[PDB]
């Protein structure tokens, strides 16, 4: 019969309101991390003078 | 050769000596900790049967035994305790599930409403005269000058609506202070107490606010087998109720949020 | 499992968030969603300073690294990295720890509200918690901040932090002179003056010469009446006691807000506008 | 919602209690009571009575000997001028016998005061501490306060006696003064090479950390408990109560375990008893054993290096 | 937990509907991300 | 890709009032945290003054 | 393990809901954990200047 | 415990293969780790 | 010894599940454990450059 | 340990075949290991 | 002699359940201390650079 | 304790030697230490 | 062995176990005491190089 044709069946296991909820949290958790974690990397998007350096953009 | 630093001094040897003072008394008094609750509820001793019971590291202490003053018994710790059935179903057969209320919540007696069965006689004085009592029994007692005196405020739910008005005012003949309120109920006229801990004053008013039971549930504030006086055993059946409607007063305490 | 006693209070909700998603119990822990956060962000955060102490300051070959309990030390970044996130390898470990620290107190402390929800008692001790969890705030969020720099902060580390604290404090000359510093010593103190009697009382008389039955509330009374002309009584001593505690932690809290942000000078020196009234 | 009990909210009165009685040998009280509507407002309104024996009488006597010489000093350290002691106070002080004398006794203008009010100081207050006893065998209770006081007066003996004495010089005694004996402290610290590497005074840190944490939270759960009369701890203790179940439940579901009603005030007694009883160890040691605590814990390999980014070159070596 | 075995098709039919829909925003901005800057 | 939308039904499991400050907090939060983020960068505002540094508007 | 046929019957012994939530979170922080470890060694993914250096397609 | 000997074997089944699916993904995205960027 | 057991008898002793959960939770702490300990020596196989050193097969 | 005398001989068969389980993938890991990289 | 003339019975005094468990505990507890302390030693096992220097000898 | 006077007879004859295979994996593991790395 | 003879009278006023187990207390204490005192005096007998020094048994 295979599988994936009663894994809705999951609802009967776990409360699907407080489910959303739990995942909505692990979002925005997970999302300021990695923003934090690819900033703490050379792809940083803010000190990085784009399109001009702005930190001596008032210097001169 | 007067110079061989020898590596212990006394700093060491003082620590191992205070570590080891320590670890005696941990376990000390992690025993006197085991002297109420213990042995330990699992299913590993009713699946057993009995032949595991739960009492972990360190081991239960011998009992002790108080003696109470004035012919009041004599009490020990720890204690063999007569099970007690649960007034609830669980919420799952699973372990670690919790168990849902049997009934009208806040008669079910169980979670923020439940209590234990504590003695059916009153605490006493030193003199031995029951320490409790209302200061229509304890004539001597005396509001403080300036104090809105609580005899005549209304008591009134946490929707509220009133429910009675205080009619006296229980005091404590050891250490002088309000312990109870009382109130004459509006809807039976029947007499009921309500905890200190549990009622907000509204002075400029002359009310008694209670966000803990609604002014409805004021009808079955567990009673008293005596009007001037209170048993152990009625002071928690008194306050367990409306710590109850904590959590059951409302179909919304029950939590969540979101 | 449970104690003798408790099975009659397990009672279903209460919870802030989650409803019977995470509303069960593991051994004698109560989960809750909160503990469910709280153990992410605290494995997270041990799991780290594992990983810090397995690299060192100098990588794992280094002499500087170290698995040694008294001295492992993971400290900030330094002050040139400002409030931007840092190399992980250059303080930013210490930032994301934190940040797991952090979220775990703030966890820790809505999981015991949920625990005070269930079984129907009051929220003195998640708030009074929350003091802590504000000094702490100060410690590592907000003095660093109104500073310009996270690396204001104190390393986590044994004795590291102690030596934090050292160079911090001897960096105003007499730290002792400060006046917010001698409230909160004095608090520190008084609370273990009122512990220490309370101890004894209660002990003395649930607990007296054999021959003597249970002490009273008048005895209670009657002692510290007879010594010093005053007991606060049974009720208020537990009042003060969590006066004191939590206003030790308060006056810490302030005393070290103030040492920078608000006073940037030595410390003794403050006691200037007393030296200087026009009284004398 | 709820009241706190944080203020008694409305208060009540009945003549005021003389007490228990005490048998016979234990003297009269004296002074008679009053109360203070705002000490009510957080606690017992009630001021007094008080008992005082030949040990309280003899003992409030030395205590005040000792705080005149103190005070008497000050005045005249900043000349009589009251005004001046008024302003300075805070850095008025006795200093202590100067070490060119070691423990010999003296003269009055060079520290003879000080050993005078360290004298009567230290009988004041053992002495209060035999009243206690007294006043806690009379009520036929047990002598848990005096097990404690005498933990602090042990910590106290060790500052200003029995460290100068083993170190042969009363200049090492602590000097009576606010900002003074804040001065003795930090200089204490420095001379014997940083504290902070004492391993005991570490401990008694963490007691003291303890004494509060320990209070603050047995205190908090009473409080959350005072709804259930949970503040009468001793019928909580004799008869269990839901004060007293609520109250080790809280705690078991946060951190997986707890105490009960009695032995909370266990644990909080040992753990105060324990920063003074660390403390005056920590004390006992310096300058008698380890004299330079950091190079101690450098010995026993607990200091941690850094990676050295700045240092200086010494003169001492050219 | 409260749900029938009909009432967690269509619970589950709108969720994996909404949540691929997410996904699939996250494609997209993974895309312009890879675009301007790839990574890789 | 599949049928059911009417995901308005999302407010008969979800309180509004309660979802209403979350994310009004939540929204000023993200607005102080990314503010901050900013401000401590390269694309910062403050540090600069425009037309001329005007603490160099007076070299005395 | 329970590799034996009969290890359907782990699941008498241990709840489903409690093993499955410890296996979720566990699952979470270790990939976050793994992540950071690695983000901290040469495998490091992110500060490579990958595919072509971007700090000098903003500063100098 | 929550399960019959009957419900403990349907458990199993989808605990069994989901892992599975789990570990499916994660050695492909592994093996996808190694071309890229060999690491021992 | 070729002797796979002697009595089987140590289930009427300790409980199936705690040994289970016990085995399962000190296995993946020992683990962790381990690992840290393997990573922070000579024997550390992330940081030794394998099998070509990653930090300067590219611009730098 | 209210389990019967079948079922603490079944117990003990699962268990024993699957600790066989996780020490056999552990001497794999390990001789590879050695292979790989020797450490005495 | 040291013979011990009945060393069963052991079991009818002390808690057979408890005792393996001590054991057990006991056991690797001592395991964990134990390793460690040589592990601090000059008896360490690990950092010899076993059998060619893994760092900076090692292929790379 | 609440054993019968059989059952720690058959408790103890398999505990001594468990005990003992556990002492056999020990010498074991300390002869093979002792051949490669000797300590005295 | 008193001696003699009415000195066993001495149990009749101070309990037999709360003397032994004193005794216990303040023998198992003192002997420690006195064991310290000789480690830091001439009688010390272990880091003393006697008969022959062990951190002399190869150089450390
Ligand atoms: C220079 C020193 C040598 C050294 C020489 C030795 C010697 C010599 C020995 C070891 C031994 C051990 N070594 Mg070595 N070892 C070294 C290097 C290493 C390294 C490494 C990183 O290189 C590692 C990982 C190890 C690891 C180990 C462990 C596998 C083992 C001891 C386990 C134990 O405590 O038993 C635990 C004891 C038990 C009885 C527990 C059995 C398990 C039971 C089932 C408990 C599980 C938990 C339980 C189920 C919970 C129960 C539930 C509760 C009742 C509620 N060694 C170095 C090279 N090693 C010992 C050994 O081989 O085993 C004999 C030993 O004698
Ligand atoms: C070094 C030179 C200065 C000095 C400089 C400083 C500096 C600098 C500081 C202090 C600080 C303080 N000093 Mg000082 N101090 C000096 C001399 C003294 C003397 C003395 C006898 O002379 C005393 C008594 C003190 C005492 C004090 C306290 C008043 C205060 C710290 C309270 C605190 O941290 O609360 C706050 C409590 C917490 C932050 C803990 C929060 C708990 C969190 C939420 C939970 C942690 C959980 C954690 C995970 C637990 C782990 C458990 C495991 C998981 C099992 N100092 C010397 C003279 N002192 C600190 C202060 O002012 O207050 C902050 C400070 O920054
Ligand atoms: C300043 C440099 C060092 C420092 C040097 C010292 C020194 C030196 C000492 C301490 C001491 C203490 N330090 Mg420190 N300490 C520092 C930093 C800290 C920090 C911090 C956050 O960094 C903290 C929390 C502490 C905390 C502590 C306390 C835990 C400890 C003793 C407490 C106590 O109450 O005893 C005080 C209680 C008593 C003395 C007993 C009081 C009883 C008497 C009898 C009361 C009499 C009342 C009287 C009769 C009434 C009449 C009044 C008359 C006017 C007199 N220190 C820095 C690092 N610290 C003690 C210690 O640890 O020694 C090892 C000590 O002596
Ligand atoms: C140079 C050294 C080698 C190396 C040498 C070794 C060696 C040697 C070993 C490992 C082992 C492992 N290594 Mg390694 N390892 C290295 C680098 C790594 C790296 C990395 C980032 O580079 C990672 C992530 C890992 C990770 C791992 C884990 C996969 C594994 C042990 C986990 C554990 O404790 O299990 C804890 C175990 C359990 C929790 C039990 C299994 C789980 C359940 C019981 C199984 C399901 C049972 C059944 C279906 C019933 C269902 C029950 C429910 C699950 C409850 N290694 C380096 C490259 N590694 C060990 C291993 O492989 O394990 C076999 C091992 O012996
Ligand atoms: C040997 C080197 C150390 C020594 C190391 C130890 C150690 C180690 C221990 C003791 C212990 C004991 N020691 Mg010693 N002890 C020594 C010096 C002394 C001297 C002394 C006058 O010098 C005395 C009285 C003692 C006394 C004793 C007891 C107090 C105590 C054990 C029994 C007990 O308590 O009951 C009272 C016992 C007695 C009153 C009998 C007195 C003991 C002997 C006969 C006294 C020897 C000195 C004596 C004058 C004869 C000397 C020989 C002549 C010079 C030729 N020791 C020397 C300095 N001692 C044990 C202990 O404290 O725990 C129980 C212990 O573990
Ligand atoms: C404010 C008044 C006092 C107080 C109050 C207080 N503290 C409290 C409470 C209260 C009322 C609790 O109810 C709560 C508790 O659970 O009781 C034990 C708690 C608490 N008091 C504790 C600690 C504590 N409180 C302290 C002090 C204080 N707390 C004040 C004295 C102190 C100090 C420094 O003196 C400490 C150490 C905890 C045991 C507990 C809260 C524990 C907790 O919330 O657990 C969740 C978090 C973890 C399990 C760890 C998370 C892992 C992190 C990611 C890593 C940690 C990094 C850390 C920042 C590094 C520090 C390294 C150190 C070596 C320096
Ligand atoms: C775990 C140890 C902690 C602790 C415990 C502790 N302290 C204690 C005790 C205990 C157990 C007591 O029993 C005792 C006590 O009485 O408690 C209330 C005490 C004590 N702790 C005190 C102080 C104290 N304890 C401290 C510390 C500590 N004590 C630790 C925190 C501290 C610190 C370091 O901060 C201080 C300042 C005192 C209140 C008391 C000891 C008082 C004493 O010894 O008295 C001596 C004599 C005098 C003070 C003279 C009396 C002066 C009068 C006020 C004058 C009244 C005049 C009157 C009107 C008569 C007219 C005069 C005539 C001559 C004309
Ligand atoms: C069994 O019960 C018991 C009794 O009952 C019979 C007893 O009577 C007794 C006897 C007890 C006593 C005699 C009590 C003794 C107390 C002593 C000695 C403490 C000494 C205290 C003082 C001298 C007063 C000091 C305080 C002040 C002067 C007030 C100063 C106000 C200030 C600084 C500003 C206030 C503001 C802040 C601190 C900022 C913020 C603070 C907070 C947020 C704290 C919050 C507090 C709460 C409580 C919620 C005991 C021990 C007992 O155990
Ligand atoms: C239901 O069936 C009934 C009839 C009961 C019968 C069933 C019976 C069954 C199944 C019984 C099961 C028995 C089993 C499995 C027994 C197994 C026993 C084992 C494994 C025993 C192991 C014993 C180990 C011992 C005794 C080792 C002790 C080691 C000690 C005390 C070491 C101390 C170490 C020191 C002091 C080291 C110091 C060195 C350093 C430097 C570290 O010190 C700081
Ligand atoms: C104008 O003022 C009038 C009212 C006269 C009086 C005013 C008095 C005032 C205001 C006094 C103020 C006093 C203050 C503020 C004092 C503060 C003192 C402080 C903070 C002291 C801090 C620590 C001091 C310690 C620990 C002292 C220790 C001293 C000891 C332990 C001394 C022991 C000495 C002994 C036992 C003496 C032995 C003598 C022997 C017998 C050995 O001689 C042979
Ligand atoms: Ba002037
Ligand atoms: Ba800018
Ligand atoms: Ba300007
Ligand atoms: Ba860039
Ligand atoms: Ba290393
Ligand atoms: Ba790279
Ligand atoms: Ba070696
Ligand atoms: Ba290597
Ligand atoms: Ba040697
Ligand atoms: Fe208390």
């Amino acid at each position: 019969f295979t599988m994936n044709a009663n894994l809705y069946k999951i609802w009967l296991i776990l409360d699907p309101r407080r489910v959303l909820v739990s995942i909505v949290a692990f979002q925005i958790v997970l999302g300021l991390l990695i923003h934090m974690i690819v900033l703490s990397t050379d792809l940083n998007w803010l000190d990085d003078n784009i399109p001009v350096s702005y930190q001596a953009l008032g210097k001169k | 050769s007067a110079g061989i630093t020898h590596y212990i001094d006394a700093a060491q040897i003082t620590i191992w000596a205070f570590w080891l003072f320590f670890f005696g008394l941990i376990i000390y008094l992690r025993r006197e900790d085991k002297r109420e609750g213990y042995p330990l509820d699992s299913d590993r001793t009713e699946r057993s049967g009995g032949r595991v019971k739960v009492v972990g590291f360190p081991d239960l202490p011998d009992p002790k035994t108080f003696v109470l003053p004035h012919n009041g018994g004599t009490v020990v710790a720890p204690r063999v305790e007569a099970p007690v059935a649960v007034n609830a179903t669980p919420f799952s057969p699973a372990p670690g599930s919790p168990l849902v209320p049997n009934g009208d919540p806040m008669l079910s007696g169980f979670g923020p409403a439940a209590s234990p069965d504590r003695p059916k006689h009153c605490d006493l004085t030193f003199e031995g005269l029951p320490k409790i009592v209302p200061m229509r029994v304890a004539k001597e007692f005396s509001i403080a000058e300036g104090d809105p005196d609580p005899r005549g405020m209304t008591v009134v739910g946490l929707d509220g609506e009133v429910a009675g008005t205080v009619s006296d005012v229980w005091v404590d003949r050891s250490e002088p202070q309000i312990r109870y309120l009382e109130v004459e109920v509006a809807a039976n006229k029947k007499k009921v107490l309500l905890p200190i801990g549990f009622s907000r004053f509204d002075k400029k008013a002359r009310k008694v606010k209670v966000d803990a039971i609604k002014a409805a549930h004021f009808a079955n504030v567990p009673t008293l087998s005596n009007p001037d006086q209170v048993t152990l055993y009625e002071e928690d059946k008194v306050c367990a109720y409306y710590a109850g409607g904590k959590l059951y007063a409302t179909a919304e305490r029950a939590g969540p949020l979101l | 499992a449970m104690l003798s006693f408790e099975k009659k209070y397990r009672v279903r909700g209460g919870t802030l968030i989650g409803g019977d998603l995470f509303d069960f119990w593991v051994g004698p822990f109560y989960v809750g969603f909160f503990g469910v956060v709280g153990f992410c962000f605290t494995l997270l955060g041990v799991l780290l300073i594992v990983w810090g102490a397995t690299i060192g300051p100098t990588g794992p070959t280094s002499d500087l690294q170290t698995y040694n309990l008294w001295r492992i030390s993971i400290a900030p970044p330094d002050l040139s990295y400002g409030l931007r996130m840092a190399p992980l390898t250059e303080g930013g470990l210490w930032q994301i720890i934190t940040i797991c620290a952090a979220g775990a107190f703030i966890s820790w402390a809505l999981r015991e509200v949920e625990i005070c929800r269930k079984l129907g008692i009051g929220f003195h001790v998640p708030f009074a918690f929350s003091f802590a969890i504000g000094a702490y705030l100060v410690l590592v969020f907000v003095r660093p901040l109104l500073m310009g720099a996270w690396g204001h902060g104190f390393p986590y580390g044994i004795l590291s932090h102690l030596d934090w604290v050292s160079n911090v404090g001897y960096q105003f000359l007499h730290f002792h002179y400060n006046p917010a510093h001698m409230l909160a010593i004095s608090f520190f103190f008084t609370n273990c003056l009122a512990l220490s009697m309370h101890g004894s009382l209660i002990l003395s008389v649930t607990n007296p010469q054999k021959g003597e039955p249970v002490k009273t509330s008048e005895h209670e009374n009657t002692f510290f009446r007879d010594i010093v002309g005053y007991s606060i009584g049974a009720l208020a001593i537990h009042r003060l006691g969590l006066f004191l505690a939590l206003s030790a932690a308060f006056w810490s809290a302030v005393c070290i807000l103030i040492s920078g942000p608000f006073w940037t000078r030595g410390w003794p020196e403050w006691w200037n506008w007393w030296l200087e009234l026009p009284l004398w | 919602p709820e009241y706190q009990n944080i203020f008694t909210a409305v208060q009540v009165r009945a003549p005021a209690y003389p007490g228990v009685p005490l048998p016979k040998g234990n003297l009269p009280r004296i002074g008679r009571p009053i109360f203070s509507y705002w000490l009510g407002k957080i606690g017992d309104a009630q001021i007094g009575p008080i008992y005082l024996g030949l040990t309280g009488t003899l003992s409030i006597f030395f205590g005040l000997v000792a705080i005149s010489i103190i005070g008497f000093n000050m005045l005249a350290s900043v000349h009589w001028d009251v005004f001046q002691f008024l302003k300075h106070f805070f850095w008025l002080g006795l200093e202590p016998p100067p070490p060119q004398y070691g423990l010999r006794i003296p003269p009055l203008s060079e520290g003879g005061w000080w050993l005078m009010a360290g004298l009567f100081l230290t009988l004041s207050i053992l002495l209060w501490w035999v009243r206690t006893y007294k006043r806690a065998e009379a009520l036929g209770m047990s002598q848990h306060l005096s097990w404690a006081f005498a933990a602090a007066i042990f910590f106290y003996l060790v500052l200003g006696f029995i460290r100068p004495v083993m170190m042969g010089s009363w200049a090492k005694a602590v000097p009576f003064g606010i900002f003074p004996h804040l001065d003795w402290t930090a200089a204490f610290s420095i001379r014997y090479g940083n504290l902070y590497y004492n391993p005991f005074h570490m401990l008694s840190i963490a007691f003291l950390y303890g004494s509060a944490l320990l209070f603050a939270m047995h205190g908090a759960t009473i409080l959350s408990v005072s709804r259930f009369g949970g503040d009468r701890e001793i019928d909580q203790i004799t008869h269990r109560g839901t004060a007293a179940e609520r109250a080790a439940l809280f705690w078991r579901w946060t951190m997986g375990f707890n105490v009960t009603m009695e032995s909370i005030h266990r644990w909080a007694w040992w753990c105060a008893v324990l920063t003074v009883i660390t403390a005056g160890i920590g004390i006992l040691l310096s300058g008698t054993v380890v004299d330079n605590w950091y190079l101690w814990a450098v010995k026993h390999g607990m200091a941690p290096a850094y990676p050295e980014v700045v240092t200086a070159v010494n003169p001492y070596e050219t | 937990t409260g749900l029938t075995d009909d009432e967690a098709k269509e619970f589950h039919a709108i969720f994996m509907q909404s949540m691929y829909a997410w996904f699939g925003l996250v494609v997209i901005a993974h895309l312009l991300a890879w675009l301007y800057r790839p990574w890789l």
